[PDB]
């Protein structure tokens, strides 16, 4: 039933002072329960990475998904804004049903603070039930204690909006915040995510790293792939050092 | 609807060579409409992928011609499109399987080239939901890339206010550029290939009568050819002269576009 | 007796207790939503209303949680403030409340509807700024428990140098110095790094008490 929330998206797989934690805060509570049982440590649910724009977090969360390498369950933001009712009990309880029975997913989502808003202004707002759906999502992650079961990776775009009871294990307890890397490490994730074309043996990276300023990692792969769009028709079979900047300087 | 039956495109038509004074532009989508199936090969091992596509919009021009041109210059087997007027119509949710049934003929056709018009049909989000469901998932039905992500990628409308298009395009659509309005000796080309027809008296300069007739769509200068030899031979006469129908054509264009 | 009010100014504590209660027994499992009230479309769902009471006063049993008021506490306008007349008719109308019981929750004790604040309604008002210290020191025996540490313990660093705060950040706290601990791949855990990585991340929880 209700196929549009149960069934979002069948998929099964798609900075290192944020990518250490957050990779070893989200691989280790998988496995690694022996430790858990022995120090009596509990695996973190809830994590808050916020932040300013140009980093890339949903590219990002799903390469560290990718080095998870279980299953990955797609959610946006304003999909739960519906004009039906009672879409608190079915879909927490349904997605949280699949969740409860299937295997231990990921589902990482985005755009909460939106959809997260305790409407301080009181004239007219249709996002109460969303509300509801808020209040029933950390009352099944506070009131349940058998709530050790796959766990809800959260993503806010700004922290305008932040409730003051989110303070939890299970709720939003690893806050972190983007310093705003340097730009070698845009080039370093970016020169894994274009390692695989052929490029010549000429780069010194800091030009193409110093252009990227405030770019997103989709927009990187923009770059690299805009680059391989005319260096397809370049007519050499390799990529070239000036199209990194050529494709910044060209759609960026 | 009628767009299951009018949807499959057939019954080739206007050529190449009557492109609406695009020059460059007719090689930026040419090199993607025609050149990787030509070349299927060099795209794979010069480079990583072939090109996506390209994106016209803005005036509307000779639109729509275009793509029945690329319908018509097809190698292998014409492809098949898709308009958006039908989409958005009375007793909703046929779209999801209207969409799975025509991409499902896609998957069933090799994963042929599939090209969708008007999206501002069913675009500019700016009650609503039935709409939403619709586009949004189109737009996940082709973003995604588990049907395919390499065919094709085009659209072309006439009205750029649509958020949610524009917003979600730089994902998988590319070649933000404009329509690239036919200027004054463009039409010259639509009249040399044009000329195919029953034999035209060499008199005729194609350059005179193609500067003669500024703010000409590709379907008016098509429709003052089929007049050029329809005035021709309701004279009962055997050759075409301009000089039969010069006021025939300065009045067809000025006292119908005044 | 047919009312009470919990409002913590500080950091939290009314979850932490109503989920003990209402996780122990609750006497029945049912939670009630403190925000879906009216509706999202068109305001005719006074048979949802009569009939979630209808069921409350049907069942013998039934106590009501609601949490987070302060936002719904503030054309568009005459709905709520008719549905706080509607409240009013249905908690001081002609219905005596002799057995079934309610608890309201909130954030900030300064838009709690003083008109809804006489007595009757909510009756029993208690701070938990300061709670005796017995819900630190209990939470903190309780998971002091499986975690193992070295002979040399001082409880009194930890509970002393620890104020203002609830269960639920103690633990958090404490298992982020086990985290941090941990990440050391040690056995054994010494309350140093409770001193000094709870003092430290406790202070930073003052400074983002906000």
């Amino acid at each position: 039933y209700d196929s549009r929330v149960k069934a979002m998206e069948v998929d099964e797989r798609p900075l290192d002072k944020q990518i250490q934690e957050l990779v070893e805060a989200i691989v280790l509570p998988m496995n690694h329960k022996e430790k858990f049982e022995n120090l009596g440590i509990q695996p973190p649910k809830g994590v808050l990475m916020y932040g300013p724009p140009g980093t890339g977090k949903t590219l990002l969360a799903r390469a560290c998904a990718a080095q998870t390498k279980a299953t990955f369950l797609k959610l946006a933001g304003p999909q739960l804004v519906q004009m039906f009712i009672g879409d608190g009990a079915k879909l927490v309880r349904d997605a949280f049903a699949l969740a409860k029975e299937k295997a231990p997913s990921i589902i990482f989502i985005d755009e909460l603070d939106a959809i997260g808003t305790k409407r301080f202004d009181s004239e007219k707002a249709g996002d109460r039930e969303v509300q509801r759906t808020m209040l029933e999502l950390l009352n099944q992650l506070d009131g349940f204690q058998p709530n050790t079961q796959v766990k809800v990776i959260a993503a806010t775009n700004r922290v305008d909006i932040l409730d003051p009871a989110l303070l939890r294990s299970g709720r939003l307890d690893r806050k972190i915040e983007f310093p705003m890397p340097n730009e070698e490490a845009r080039a370093r994730i970016m020169q894994i995510h274009s390692r695989k074309m052929n490029v010549s043996p000429d780069v010194n990276y800091e030009e193409l790293a110093r252009c990227t300023d405030d770019f997103n990692g989709a927009q990187c792969k923009a770059v690299c792939v805009e680059a391989g769009m005319i260096a397809l028709r370049r007519g050499a079979t390799e990529l070239t050092h000036e199209d990194y900047m050529e494709g910044i300087l060209e759609v960026q | 609807p009628t767009v299951t039956m009018m949807q499959v495109e057939e019954k080739p038509d206007v050529t190449y060579s009557d492109v609406g004074g695009c020059k460059e532009q007719i090689e930026k989508l040419r090199e993607v409409v025609e050149t990787p199936l030509l070349h299927p090969e060099r795209f794979v091992n010069l480079g990583i992928e072939p090109p996506k596509g390209v994106l016209l919009f803005g005036p509307p021009g000779t639109g729509k011609t275009l793509c029945a041109r690329a319908v018509a210059n097809r190698t292998d087997a014409c492809f098949i499109r898709v308009i958006g007027s039908e989409l958005v119509q009375k007793y909703v949710g046929e779209g999801a399987r209207m969409v799975r049934e025509l991409f499902e003929m896609a998957r069933t056709k090799k994963a042929c080239l599939i090209f969708f018009d008007e999206i501002d049909a069913i675009g500019g989000a700016r009650g609503d939901n039935e709409v939403q469901r619709t586009m949004l998932e189109l737009i996940n039905q082709l973003d995604g890339f588990d049907p395919r992500g390499n065919i094709k990628v085009l659209m072309a409308t006439n009205r750029p206010d649509t958020l949610d298009p524009a917003l979600m395009r730089p994902g998988r659509l590319d070649r933000k550029i404009e329509f690239s309005l036919p200027d004054l000796e463009g039409r010259t080309h639509i009249f040399k290939i044009h000329a195919r027809s029953m034999s035209v008296e060499r008199d005729i300069r194609f350059e005179l009568l193609a500067r003669l007739c500024p703010n000409s769509t590709g379907a008016e200068i098509r429709s003052v050819c089929t007049e050029a030899g329809m005035f021709a031979i309701r004279a009962r006469r055997k050759i075409a002269t301009e000089k039969d129908f010069l006021e025939a054509v300065n009045k067809v264009i000025k006292s119908y576009a005044k | 007796p047919k009312g009470c009010l919990l409002y913590g100014p500080p950091g939290t504590g009314k979850t932490l207790l109503a989920r003990a209660v209402a996780s122990q027994l609750d006497c029945n499992f049912l939670k009630v939503v403190s925000s879906s009230i009216v509706d999202k479309y068109i305001g005719e769902s006074a048979r949802l209303i009569r009939e979630m009471f209808n069921y409350a006063r049907d069942h013998q049993p039934c106590i009501i949680f609601m949490d987070e008021i302060d936002a719904i506490g503030g054309s568009a306008d005459r709905e709520i403030q008719r549905t706080l007349m509607e409240l009013l008719n249905q908690m001081d109308g002609f219905d005596t409340l002799h057995r079934v019981k309610m608890i309201m929750a909130t954030n900030r004790p300064d838009t709690l509807d003083p008109a809804l604040l006489r007595p009757g309604r909510l009756d029993r008002k208690i701070h938990i700024d300061l709670p005796n210290e017995q819900a630190r020191l209990d939470i903190l025996k309780i998971h002091a428990g499986p975690i193992t540490k070295h002979g040399e313990i001082d409880y009194e660093a930890i509970v002393k140098l620890s104020d203002g705060f609830n269960g639920a950040d103690l633990r958090n706290v404490c298992t982020e110095a086990g985290m941090f601990a941990i990440r050391a791949d040690h056995d054994f855990v010494v309350q140093e790094d409770f001193m000094k990585a709870v003092r430290k991340v406790a202070d930073s929880k003052k400074l983002e008490s906000k």
